[PDB]
């Protein structure tokens, strides 16, 4: 109930008081209502959606854990055997391929994916709470042509 | 005590998870390669960057491999059917999800490659849109994983 | 139109055969040999439940995914002359994922209700299990398809938004209202799916 | 053989990875003679704790053999990159 | 139907965004006013550089001429077209080919006549309109043999189907060159229209209205201009396209007409045209019929961009910029010739 | 600088690969002087080089999180602290020669039998790394962790908005903005987190 | 009888995944390459 | 006895095979010779 | 007693109502949004008036929700089948009728926006037509509400 | 005394009647509105007359409501089956016939409205033809009303 | 001794007779109206004598109404089935035969009215041809009337 | 004691794996060969490099041969059915996955080979992408090998 | 103990092996022949070299001929069913695999011959590609032989 | 299958022959291959129908 009670403030009271203060000091009231209503929906609905976004932490941590467990089990584990020499030599060739797969799949590709997904969370869910608006590129005179 | 055919549904799950994911990743790869070949002639310096849609598609293919193997290693003869339908759902869930993902990858990448070459400021946006499709594909993987313990 | 011709020929033959077989069973006065209750009862509720679960998740992402590339292509193309687009019009894609999220949450909550029966002969067994099975099937289908069409809508609308903003930056905010309706349509499907499984039990 | 110094260097890194990881594996089993419990056991496993100690020693032996092969590979690749 | 608005952006999504982004850069009425308020070609350049146009006269002769402004503008839109035409797939590319066909038709008229009056291909190609291109040989190095050009066209040139009306070479020598080109254009328009109707979705509804207008425009203007020349009424009728509103009934009256008033009387049955003849005051210091046609055609080409899922945006795109080029050159010509009172004869493109 | 490596480390919580990841970054840093004072036409190499200090940090936290998860190429980290259960007491609890039937069964270790209990000193008890039901015990924990961390991160981002509202002297942006917004989030999402603990 | 529980249920799942396969293949087959490259 | 098995097998096996032939025949029927080179002159 | 499977049809009704109404709203909404964006580039002053068609679409979506909720709350295990059939009919009646209405909403709004774009005086007429589509959605809802209570 | 599931046919009748009639009215409305929007731009003064085809379409929608409600009131559990077949026939008869009528309403209005703008003397002819479409719709209503009470 | 479902066959006849006849008349009406509207631009004086194809379309609709009512009044519960098959045949015979005529009516009317505009002498020919379509429609009625009383 | 006709599924597997893999390789081969014929006329020096798509297509075909043979050598008469389900899954998994890869090979080959002539720096990029398609095919083989011996 | 109808499958195999491979070879033959005709008008000197795809096409047809005969010589009334399924699979494996090869043969022959007409250096590359199609055809034959002798 | 081959090759071959008289022999040879493909069918049918 309290969560609902806070909504009027965030939903419409900002343009309402701006109209109050504006007319007393004297502003498209209708347009301001549109802006604030959209903002309120984005914040309230986004919090719900954003929470889902951070399920990427679970989803990717699990997905990685699944790759590691399966890649180990179906590659290096099978390379082991009760026969001494065959087991040792097999581990050599199997491990070499195993390490290759760990790099190709996890160190590169998945590391890159997790990079992008964590960067996504920063840009969309974190920054959108406070880091707003745009600015211009700062381009001072500089002695760039050194080479 | 095991309803016959109970193992049939399970085996199909492992297969579908791999086949549908390969279809999606292949579609995305085919679309990207077309745009890459056309773009790279004029701006070969972008050839390395243009691969990203394809790597992302490749992730979709892995998503499918994970489920297909997880199910395959979970198959037995005396399957109680209940478990089998969970495996079939997991296969189908990730399969179609990866398939749709791969299509989004391919279609967006093709346009993205051309757009970036004409306007490099679009590079980040290209990655972003593909990134959302990859996140959608991940959901397909996770739900397939969740069912394995239900 | 080679594929459309194939699809049509299969469609027509499929239903035409059903018509002939159905009417023939009637004509030859068969003892209700084609018994719908039989099909519904022999068909394990486990399939219906797991099918609806897979549909709920699978259809929802298809929708999102459809819309994403609809708006992706429009943004990427237009953005060549209006790179500002990526700053604001990415929200169209957020709406598309959000439609997938609606279905994803339900898909998990529904699947959390899946249980074994230890059942054999349907006779007087699982009376409630059949209700819960069919209900879970429906609820999954309900949300799946609803999100599927929403995702397509949002994509189409977001495309117009990107094309509009490229030419007039003042149009972006007003258009956002249409995508919000699209999202609301998907939420309506969620409400019904919640109700359909609000009072179910498995096992 | 030259093979390319870029590929000889890669072999050296893989060889170092192999020797380090394989020896570590043998040690872990030798100390906890363990959570991993992946020595390639028999299915007909009897009530004989000594069988776990014995298999773990076998794992260490096999792992050190694999490391020995990586020592030979690393040695060869070492000379290739140095001479290249 | 549900046919469009679904697969369209799968392959054509990029081009739709790009072409509308390019349209966004067309001169506005405010920009034309800045171009009018120049009275100098150098200032005209400087003011034009305020938009997506400009920087194309750089490194050219210090004196600024109309011929340079004309050629450069054409070149700009040709390059943009070729870019979109090259980054395209058969489902859309075939549509674009029709657009290029209209220019190829004019160019092959140039290849003949010159071939008939011993001119070498190498001499003729430099005066061909871009997009004709003709990268194929056999049409090249014809040895000034009409038969070799005729055969090369039948075989290698995509316009071969259109020449089915004008065949056997005998037609090339006995027909008036202008009847041949008007005949070929009819065949083009009829095929292109049908193509648009085969694409029986948004494109058909968005595109055909423009083609139907052009068809009726040809009937009206041809009938009037044909009054003072030597041409059988039946042969004139043979040139009237059947893809329009005059075809059911109306062309029969234009074919019989021998006067402007009779042609207008036909328009009276079509309010969309009646207003054009009423607007075409035709006074010694007023707009004429051709001017009102351009204004109407542009209105249609602007309305074309009310549909976001069709191919007609590309057709209108090319035609709209072509008129824009006419408008810009007109201003340069008005400056060059110092007739400021005639400056407001451009067709606004919104 | 910290938040992003942390989110990666959670996404990439792999102790073994965390090391390899740092070593890759170190390689680039060790050639820092040679790479800078040279030609680098390969833009992908330049980009990862420019991010070499980002990658190193990302690996650093990935090790931290992998260590607590106790996963190094699916390998657990045994600190001699695994006391979850007392197997000797398992057999005493009416399980005599269960390893004979065990040939066809697994058997899940019961909770609160009166003889089990006690947390693992640091991170997840290694025993779960070899369990058949890790997929419920550990998956659930990570699910709850992701929700808790996500909500906290959002609340942090919102808290920063207050400082921005102060800097630009917009009291209204907190009177009807920050305050009712954070109240909404706290009452729904913070409550959930409290319930989880 | 013409059908068993097993056969019927199998057909139901077979068709569902067949439709998915058809959808994927449809868009894959309706995939074109370029006629020409833009420039050198 | 086991009618449902032979029935199911034969129906779907012959149906799939029959369609494969029908589609193959369609694809062969409509082979595009190119309608060029010499065709334009014969046409 | 209450036979099994009897709830099946009522579930299909509740699902159909929502899905077909969502279809109708989605079509009308997407078509209206397309036309509105196209107009607003040419003239933004008509945007507010052109919004109503989008709400009209949403109404079809609600129509479907009202019945789907009514049924979904009515669904139980012990259904006497007769009630399930009433639910099936009510579900289809409102959903499929709303679909038809939503189609009309889409077509009329899209054409209406282009009409007003050229001549704003068309506004009132276009809304009146959309009123008929709303009436078509209502009729479906009416019948569905009647059936559910029998 | 009556067989089971006998009520199934009746509820399908009540639903079908409304759905097909809405589909018919929706088609005619969608086509009419498109023609109206296109025409009224050139001749805005005709906006208040060109609406008529749309009303004609609404009649098809009412036709459907009347029968669908008439059937609904006659739906019981202890239905004699015979009566249910009559109800199904009545529902289909009016619905499918109204669907055909709505199609004509649409096409005739679309062409007639534009033709009227180009030819004011067509107004009478357009209405007369629309009267014929209404007559075609009624014939279905007549039979359906006969069957539902038989 | 009366077979169940016997009334189904019967009622399907009465409905089909009306539905297919309306489909034909509606098609012919839609095509006739389109041609009439276009014709009216040049030859408005012919508009009133151009309605005939539409009136004739209505003849096909009546053909159907008559049989559908005759069957509907003939329907009872204790039907001997034999009569039910005759009712189905009679319904299909008149409905489908009238349907085919409706297309002939429509196509010939369109071409005739458009031609008449240029050649007023075509009118007698248009009517004679449409008279043949009316004869084809009657043949279906004749057989249906024979069967319904057999 | 073993179910009858249990060999059917395993036999279909062996054949399916070979046929679908041949379909994939055949598509990639035909599409690449077309690009090769169109390309190498201008750049004959590339004729020995443009074959690579085709070689990699042959890999898809071998992947299928290996499994198809593995399955065939695994079949007997008294199969417990379970094993047959696994054989079909393995067959389809590699076959349909190879098919998806075959499409990628074909499309990427054509675009890459012709692009390479326009821009020789594309040669490596083409291989890398084609390498991803080969990796997608490998995944199918891996799963098929896992299932076929499970 | 022998299942009746069992021999049906083996007979269909012998047919399929020939029919599908015949369709492939026919496609390849016709597709190559068309390109050959085009070449010969431009230059007849190559007419005896461009025939190779056609001869190769025949080899694929033989593949099918051989298996179809081997199956036919292995048919009996007292079939053990197991052998019947193997024969069906073997026939399909070679037939459908040869079919894919046949299309591959035609496509590459046409493109190769048309290119060779302009660039004689293309001949060697053409042969290698055709060799890959022959290899694809063999693989099917190999598996079919393994199954038929299993 | 052979009928398709005959028809397609006949059409292109006969028209091509007039354009290139040297094509006649090649046309015949290719048509011979189609006839051989048709015979293979006959051969199998004769062996199979007599088994």
């Amino acid at each position: 109930v309290v969560a609902m009670l806070c909504v009027p403030w965030m939903l419409l009271f900002k343009p309402l008081i701006l109209r109050h203060q504006y007319l007393r000091k004297k502003f498209d009231f209708g347009d301001t209502m549109v802006h604030q209503a959209i903002h309120t929906i984005e914040y309230c609905l986004g919090c719900i959606s954003n929470t889902a976004s951070y399920l990427r932490l679970w989803a990717l941590s699990l997905a990685h854990a699944q790759l590691s467990e399966v890649l180990w089990t179906m590659v290096i584990h099978i390379g082991l055997h009760v026969r001494s020499l065959a087991g040792g030599l097999g581990l050599f060739f199997i491990f070499a391929a195993f390490a290759t797969l760990t790099v190709a799949i996890l160190l590169i590709m998945e590391g890159l994916s997790a990079f992008l997904h964590a960067l996504r969370l920063h840009w969309v869910e974190f920054q959108n709470k406070f880091y707003t608006g745009t600015g211009f590129k700062f381009l001072p005179f500089s002695f760039e042509h050194i080479r | 005590n095991n309803p016959e055919y109970s193992s049939f549904f399970g085996v199909m799950g492992a297969s579908s998870a791999m086949v549908f994911s390969a279809m999606g990743a292949a579609y995305g790869t085919a679309k990207s390669g077309t745009g890459i070949a056309a773009m790279s002639v004029m701006r070969p310096e972008l050839i390395m960057k243009s691969i990203i849609p394809v790597v992302m598609a490749g992730i979709i293919a892995i998503y499918g491999l994970v489920v297909a193997v997880l199910i395959a290693n979970s198959l037995t003869d005396g399957i109680t059917l209940y478990r089998s339908f969970l495996q079939l759902g997991a296969g189908l869930s990730v399969g179609l999800s990866g398939l749709a993902a791969g299509f989004a990858i391919g279609i967006v990448g093709d346009a993205g490659v051309r757009g970036t070459a004409q306007q490099p400021r679009l590079f980040v946006g290209m990655i972003l849109i593909l990134i959302f499709a990859e996140v959608l594909g991940l959901y397909g993987l996770i739900v397939a994983l969740i069912l394995s313990t239900k | 139109t080679g594929l459309e011709l194939l699809y049509l020929g299969i469609f027509v033959a499929f239903w035409a055969c059903m018509i002939v077989v159905g009417i023939c069973y009637t004509i030859f006065d068969l003892g209700f040999r084609f018994d719908v209750a039989w099909f519904l009862t022999e068909t394990s509720p486990f399939m219906w439940s797991n099918l609806g679960i897979g549909l709920a998740i699978s259809l929802s992402v298809v929708g999102a995914a459809w819309g994403i590339y609809i708006t992706g292509s429009s943004i990427i193309g237009g953005g060549v002359k209006a790179p500002r687009i990526k700053t604001k019009n990415l929200v169209s894609i957020i709406f598309c994922e959000a439609v997938a999220i609606y279905g994803i949450i339900m898909a998990i909550v529904i699947s959390n209700m899946a249980e074994p029966f230890s059942a054999t002969d349907p006779k007087a067994i699982g009376h409630r299990n059949y209700h819960a099975g069919y209900s879970m099937f429906g609820a999954g289908l309900t949300v799946g398809l609803s999100n599927l069409f929403c995702g397509v809508c949002v994509g189409i609308v977001g495309s117009g938004a990107a094309l509009a903003d490229a030419q007039n930056p003042s149009l972006f905010v007003k258009i956002l209202i249409v995508e919000i309706f699209g999202s609301a349509i998907g939420l309506f499907g969620v409400i019904v799916a919640i109700l359909q499984t609000s009072r179910v039990k498995m096992g | 053989l030259c093979c390319g110094p870029k590929l000889a260097a890669c072999g050296i890194v893989l060889s170092a990875w192999g020797v380090i990881m394989l020896i570590m594996l043998g040690i872990f089993f030798n100390v906890h003679s363990l959570i991993e419990d992946v020595p390639f056991t028999e299915k007909d496993f009897e009530n004989g704790p000594q069988n776990i100690y014995n298999l773990y020693e076998q794992v260490s032996y096999n792992c050190f053999i694999a490391a020995g092969l990586y020592l030979l590979l690393g040695g060869f690749s070492f000379c290739q990159v140095r001479l290249n | 139907s549900f046919f469009p608005e679904l697969y369209f952006n799968v392959d054509n999504g990029y081009l739709e965004g790009l072409v509308r982004g390019l349209k966004a850069g067309v001169l506005s009425q405010a920009d034309y006013l800045n171009l009018v308020q120049c009275e100098t070609l150098e200032d005209l350049k400087l003011h034009l550089q305020s938009t997506d146009y400009g920087n194309f006269l750089a490194n050219e002769a210090s004196p600024l001429t109309v011929s340079v402004i004309d050629d450069k503008l054409k070149e700009k839109m040709v390059v943009e077209f070729r870019h979109m035409r090259n980054h395209a797939y058969e489902p859309l590319a075939s549509f674009l080919d029709f657009i290029t066909y209209s220019y190829m038709i004019d160019n092959v008229i140039l290849l003949i006549t010159g071939t008939l009056h011993q001119r070498s291909i190498a001499e003729l190609v430099p005066k061909c309109h871009p997009l004709g291109s003709f990268e194929q040989m056999e049409a090249v190095n014809i040895a000034q043999t009409p038969a070799e050009l005729y055969n090369a066209i039948l075989v290698d040139t995509p316009l071969a189907a259109f020449f089915q009306d004008c065949i056997s070479e005998q037609d090339l020598d006995e027909m008036n060159i202008e009847i041949i080109r008007n005949t070929l254009y009819k065949a083009y328009l009829e095929s292109f229209y049908k193509f648009c109707t085969l694409l029986g979705g948004t494109t058909a509804d968005a595109m055909c209205p423009i083609l139907e207008f052009e068809a009726d425009r040809r009937a009206f203007i041809i009938t009037i201009n044909s009054f003072g020349t030597e041409l059988s009424k039946e042969d004139r009728a043979k040139l009237f396209p059947h893809c329009g509103r005059l075809y059911p009934e109306g062309l029969a009256q234009l074919a019989r007409a021998d006067d402007y008033e009779q042609v207008k009387n036909v328009a009276d049955y079509y309010p969309e045209y009646k207003l054009l003849f009423e607007g075409a005051g035709s006074n010694p210091g007023d707009k004429t019929l051709e001017d009102r046609f351009f204004e109407h055609e542009v209105k249609l080409n602007k309305l074309a961009f009310l549909n976001q899922f069709h191919f007609g945006v590309f057709y209108a795109f090319v035609k709209l910029k072509e008129q824009e080029c006419r408008n810009i050159v007109w201003i340069a010509e008005c400056i060059a010739q110092r007739h400021r009172a005639k400056i407001d004869n451009y067709i606004p493109i919104f | 600088v910290i938040t992003f490596p942390f989110l990666f480390a959670v996404m990439f919580g792999d102790f073994g690969h965390g090391i390899l990841m740092t070593l890759f970054a170190v390689w680039m840093v060790l050639r820092e002087s040679r790479i800078l004072s040279q030609k680098n036409e390969n833009e992908m190499f330049s980009m990862v080089f420019s991010g070499r200090y980002i990658i190193l940090l990302m690996g650093l936290f990935s090790i931290y999180t992998g260590l607590i998860y106790n996963d190094c190429f699916s390998k657990s980290l045994n600190i001699f602290g695994s006391s979850w259960s007392v197997r000797p007491m398992f057999t005493i609890g009416n399980w005599t020669e269960e390893t004979l039937l065990g040939s066809s069964v697994l058997q899940l270790n019961p909770a609160i039998p009166g003889v089990f209990g006690g947390p693992y000193p640091f991170g997840i008890d290694p025993i779960w790394n070899i369990a058949t039901n890790k997929l419920t015990f550990l998956n659930s924990f990570k699910m709850k962790m992701s929700v808790i961390l996500g909500i906290i991160h959002m609340l942090f981002g919102v808290s920063l908005s207050l400082f921005n509202h102060i800097y630009f002297k917009k009291p209204l942006n907190i009177y009807f903005g920050f305050i009712p917004e954070i109240i909404f989030m706290s009452s729904l999402f913070g409550y959930l987190v409290i319930l989880i603990f | 009888g013409f059908f068993s529980p097993g056969i019927w249920m199998g057909l139901l799942t077979t068709l569902f995944m067949l439709f998915i396969f058809t959808y994927g293949l449809h868009m894959i087959l309706s995939l074109k390459t370029m006629d020409r490259f833009d420039d050198r | 006895l086991e009618y449902s098995v032979v029935f199911n097998l034969v129906l779907w096996i012959m149906t799939g095979l029959a369609l494969a032939v029908i589609i193959t025949s369609y694809n062969i029927w409509n082979m595009d010779p190119g309608y060029d080179s010499i065709i334009y002159r014969m046409t």
